[PDB]
């Protein structure tokens, strides 16, 4: 048993008489043994949820299911009820129906009300002699037996106007209109997993006038459907390598469902998956993370839509690089048929190893904090939650000029020069190093070679020269000094373009390829006035965008900057 | 009329009255209810109402839910009462305009991480500030005026920067974002107003209940900074249709309620007939 719709539609008058039909109302069943019965409430409803009166006008036949005018009406009772609106027009009221408020527990119907009293037969177009204003829709459960759901004509018009001729029809298809009683029923029991929706064209023929009205039927769904693989995929190969972060998707599957039926409030409720244990390594370690998709699948040339599950595969914890196993996983999963799904996982250990020598130079001229080279492991873009950190040892323990900081990013580091007067002196001018890679979680290591030679002349700078490269303004001036950050001892200068507020800002950095790059890595980070043009945090003078955690992203002119007072001016 | 802080006074000020209302909201948050219920019947506090920007609006509401017996409509507790460069000129003319447009601006064009555009409650928190305490002659100028190329359109629903506050990485289910807006006690109530005034009729000649544009205007702006916060889909230039940011996948058998809760937006005669009416 369920109501066909949720609401039924009634036009209303003042003064009409006793035993005057009203309407039909129709609850299929579900089982052979269901009869429905049609019980009312007890309160006229107003709007938005307000008691008026106890019914006391309508009566019902529960054999037809027909509501009827039990007393007739008038302006005082009307006025007397539209007393109790509270404030509102007086537009529509609505009653209650049990059967054994909710579709398809309850069935609530409505009732326009209007002031004047009954038109006349010629006075009322045919559109309005046919059909209501709310065109209806309604809702049909799959493989049930069907029946009679719906009637084309309206009572109260024809009882007060049965002279004017008028006809009804419907244009495979297993709906009829019934000859000499136009009742609506279907041959046989319908599925949604064969087509979903079934949209029709019921003509009214009067005398006259010739209305045509669209007639959308819904069909709903059970769970008919069990889970199933899209072609014969039960398992999943996959290789924890080189992430080993606390959360990366490992594996990846798809399970197909024609049922719909548990949607999103009760979808996790219903849709089970199961980690079947064994290893308590593997629930410290992983877990199975999981969502449906709806798709459209082709019937008989429709489109219909159905569940796409996807199950993926998701670490717990940062895996450290002694990892040298592997397993298979075995997953349930309910569709409350029973599905079994299985993962082989091998997660294979990280070798650290460096080369063992890199040769290298450096520049006389250089200054302090600038980048030289670069220390890294074998797979530099590999790592991604596993710390690498680098520090050096010098061998005499006396010409101690260059040092290592890492970056977490690449997690590499980089060169760059501690002191100058180390560098400066002819004694210290070959330097072996021992770089040594370390690490942070388990204590495997490696070390390694580092040769550098101490090369070129060197040149006093100017007399007015400031601290950083990025204070000038000109060319000529950024080039014939020598600031912070570069090793060539002179600073560089990129020349931008005319195209308004660009990232292509004319500058005098320290290097071309380290100081407008974009980042603030960790060199440039150390002391705040080598590269002021990427690490700042202040005032921008000028037409400009600044960078998204600090910097400049974009200018206008030349741009140069004071990073004494943490501004920069923008220019041409 | 009695709004529910002054029926909250007249409640303080009487034992009975005070009596029934604390025991019906240990009830809520038999006979204990019903008697509660036929009491409060004749409260100050029965049939009080709320304002639009009003000082302590929110214990207003929590005031008025918390009297609320526990649906698709809901009774709305409120008084029923180039051109977008021209709008945006006669914004930054004025000076209380320029403060919070500058203001809701450079907060929600702040970028902070590559992964996060924007913060999501300032962002709304400024659109509220701005949307309350704005005389609607500018709010209204700006979020509707009438274009007839791309560039203005695009200008028009950039306004209120969807970039930030409106498009998310997935739209979600409306039933689900529905619920959520419900849970809300401003939501709610913003929510319950624009279905009290934005309806379709087939009796009035505009579709709208008592011809009234303004009122459906304003309870369409009143939703903007919230969860259920509409805007255009696209930049057509006279195809104009609002949107929240949802969509009727996963929707399972609930499907015709979610097309008939997005037909609201999407397919409103009143709504866009009071559009093109204060566009002309
Ligand atoms: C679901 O499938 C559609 C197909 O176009 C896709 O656009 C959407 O991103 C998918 N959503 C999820 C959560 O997978
Ligand atoms: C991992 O274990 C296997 C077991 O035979 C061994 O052969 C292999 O050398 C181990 N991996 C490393 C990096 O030592
Ligand atoms: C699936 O869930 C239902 C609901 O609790 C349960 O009765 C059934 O036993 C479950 N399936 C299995 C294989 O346990
Ligand atoms: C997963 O491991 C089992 C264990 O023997 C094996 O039979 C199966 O073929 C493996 N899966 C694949 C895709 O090779
Ligand atoms: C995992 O490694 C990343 C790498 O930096 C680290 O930031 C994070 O805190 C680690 N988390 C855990 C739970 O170990
Ligand atoms: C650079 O030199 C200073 C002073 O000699 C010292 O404190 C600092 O630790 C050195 N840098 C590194 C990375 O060792
Ligand atoms: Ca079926
Ligand atoms: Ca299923
Ligand atoms: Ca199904
Ligand atoms: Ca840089």
């Amino acid at each position: 048993l369920y109501f066909s719709r949720d609401a039924y539609w009634e036009k209303l008058y003042v003064d009409q008489a006793a035993g005057t039909p009203l309407l039909y109302v129709h609850a299929l069943r579900d089982a052979p043994e269901e009869v429905p019965s049609f019980r009312l409430g007890q309160h006229l409803y107003g709007t938005y949820r307000t008691r008026l009166h106890e019914n006391n006008w309508i009566c019902i036949q529960e054999d037809t299911g027909l509501l009827y005018l039990n007393r007739s009406l008038d302006h005082s009772s009307w006025e007397k009820l539209s007393v109790r609106n509270h404030g509102f027009p007086l537009l529509t009221v609505y009653l209650k129906v049990f059967l054994s408020c909710q579709w398809p527990g309850c069935a609530r119907v409505y009732f326009s009300f209007f002031n004047t009293s009954f038109p006349a037969c010629s006075s009322l177009k045919p559109r309005e002699l046919c059909f209501p204003e709310t065109r209806p829709s309604f809702r049909i459960r799959e493989n049930r037996p069907p029946g009679t759901f719906h009637q084309f004509r309206l009572l109260p018009v024809q009882f007060l106007c049965p002279n004017i001729s008028v006809a009804y029809r419907l244009l495979g298809l297993p709906f009829r209109c019934a000859p000499d009683s136009l009742e609506v029923s279907t041959r046989w029991a319908l599925d949604r997993e064969q087509r979903e929706k079934y949209e029709l064209v019921a003509v009214c023929t009067v005398h006259e006038e010739v209305v045509m009205v669209p007639f959308p039927v819904t069909v709903y769904d059970e769970d008919d459907s069990a889970p199933t693989f899209p072609a014969g995929v039960d398992t999943a190969s996959a290789v924890v390598e080189f992430k080993r972060k606390e959360d990366t998707v490992v594996a990846t599957l798809r399970v197909f469902d024609a049922d719909v039926v548990p949607a999103s409030g009760e979808l996790v409720r219903r849709y089970t998956s199961t980690l079947l244990p064994g290893d308590t390594w593997a629930q410290q370690t992983f877990r199975v993370e999981h969502w449906p998709n709806e798709t459209s699948v082709q019937a008989n040339g429709s489109f219909v839509r159905a569940t796409v599950h996807d199950y993926r595969l998701v670490l717990n914890r940062n895996l450290s690089i002694s990892e040298n196993r592997t397993m298979q996983l075995a997953v349930l999963v309910n569709d409350s048929g029973v599905l079994l799904l299985h993962f082989n996982v091998s997660v294979l250990p990280v070798s650290l190893h460096l080369p063992s020598t890199y040769s290298l130079s450096v520049s006389r001229r250089a200054r302090r904090f600038a980048q030289i080279g670069k220390v890294c492991v074998e797979n530099c873009q590999a790592f991604s939650g596993i710390n690498v950190q680098y520090k050096l040892h010098s061998s005499g323990a006396n010409c101690s000029t260059l040092g290592v900081v890492t970056s977490a990013e690449d997690t590499s580091g980089i060169l760059f020069v501690n002191d100058t007067k180390a560098l400066r002196r002819p004694k210290c001018a070959e330097l072996h190093y021992m770089v040594v890679a370390t690490d942070q979680q388990t204590s495997r290591q490696a070390q390694a070679q580092l040769l550098v030679t101490v090369e070129g002349s060197y040149v006093a700078e100017e007399a007015g020269c400031p601290l950083s490269c990025a204070v000038s303004k000109r060319r000529l001036e950024c080039e014939e000094c020598g600031g912070l950050g570069s090793p060539t001892g002179r600073c560089e200068w990129r020349q931008g373009d005319g195209k308004g507020i660009t990232r292509n800002f004319s500058t005098c950095s320290p290097s071309t390829k380290t100081c407008p790059d974009g980042h603030c890595d960790v060199v440039e980070t150390q002391d705040i006035n080598i590269c002021p043009q990427d690490c700042l945090r202040g005032s921008i003078v000028g037409g400009h965008e600044p960078g998204e955690p600090r910097g400049i992203k974009a200018g206008y002119g030349t741009c140069n900057c004071f990073p004494e007072e943490e501004k920069c001016f923008c220019e041409p | 009329p009695v709004d529910c802080v002054r029926a909250n006074e007249l409640c303080a000020a009487e034992s009975n009255c005070s009596s029934r209302y604390r025991t019906l909201r240990q009830c809520l948050a038999n006979k204990e209810c019903q008697a509660a219920l036929e009491v409060l019947q004749e409260s100050p506090l029965y049939d009080c109402r709320c304002k639009r920007g009003m000082k302590k609006e929110l214990q207003c509401l929590q005031i008025y839910w918390s009297i609320h017996l526990g649906e698709f409509y809901e009774a709305s507790p409120y008084e029923p009462v180039n051109h977008c460069l021209d709008a945006a000129k006669a914004c930054n003319l004025n000076d209380n305009c320029k403060k919070l447009r500058s203001s809701y601006i450079s907060i929600c064009n702040r970028e902070i991480s590559p992964t996060e555009r924007c913060n999501r409650r300032k962002c709304h928190k400024a659109l509220r500030q701005f949307f309350d305490r704005v005389p609607s002659e500018y709010t209204y100028r700006m979020l509707f005026c009438s274009c007839q190329d791309q560039a203005c359109a695009e200008r028009r629903r950039q306004t209120i920067l969807p970039s930030c506050s409106y498009e998310d990485k997935e739209k979600p289910n409306c039933l689900d974002l529905r619920g959520v807006c419900r849970t809300d006690h401003l939501c709610r109530s913003r929510l319950a107003d624009f279905h009290a005034n934005c309806r379709a009729s087939y009796q009035t000649v505009t579709s709208c209940p008592a011809d009234n544009y303004q009122a459906c205007l304003g309870s369409y702006a009143g939703m903007i900074g919230f969860d259920m916060t509409p805007n255009y889909v696209d930049s057509s230039p006279t195809g104009i249709v609002v949107s929240p940011w949802c969509s009727c996948r996963g929707s399972g058998n609930m499907e015709e309620e979610c097309e008939k809760f997005l037909r609201d937006f999407t397919e409103n005669p009143c709504l866009r007939n009071a559009i093109q009416a204060f566009g002309n």
